[PDB]
């Protein structure tokens, strides 16, 4: 599908709302595995199971191994940028 | 289902 950018605000007491599966070791892109209900990926209203998270907050995720990814996205705070894809 | 790929809650 179309590359989305995707606006997402957490709090800080608060994870994502995502499960993540993938990444470079197996061969295939960070995918959204869940969304978990009422957290902040839901309420967002713009992230979906099976979006692959091309980048966030400017910082490529493409080629990244699953923890890796882990590290970066659990960092960000706030007002968090994401661009995804459905395929 | 299969399990082969990790999945990380965050």
């Amino acid at each position: 599908g179309p590359i989305r950018k995707v606006l997402l605000l957490k709090e800080d007491h608060e994870g994502l709302g995502i499960s993540i599966t993938g990444g470079k070791e197996h061969g295939v892109p960070i995918l959204i595995s869940e969304i978990h209900p009422g957290q902040p990926a839901d309420r967002c209203g713009g992230l979906h199971v099976g979006d692959a998270i091309l980048a966030v907050n400017g910082v490529n995720l493409r080629d990244t191994k699953h923890k890796e990814a882990v590290t970066i996205l659990s960092q960000q705070r706030g007002e968090i940028e994401f661009e995804v894809v459905y395929v | 289902a299969n399990s082969r790929w990790p999945t990380s809650i965050i």
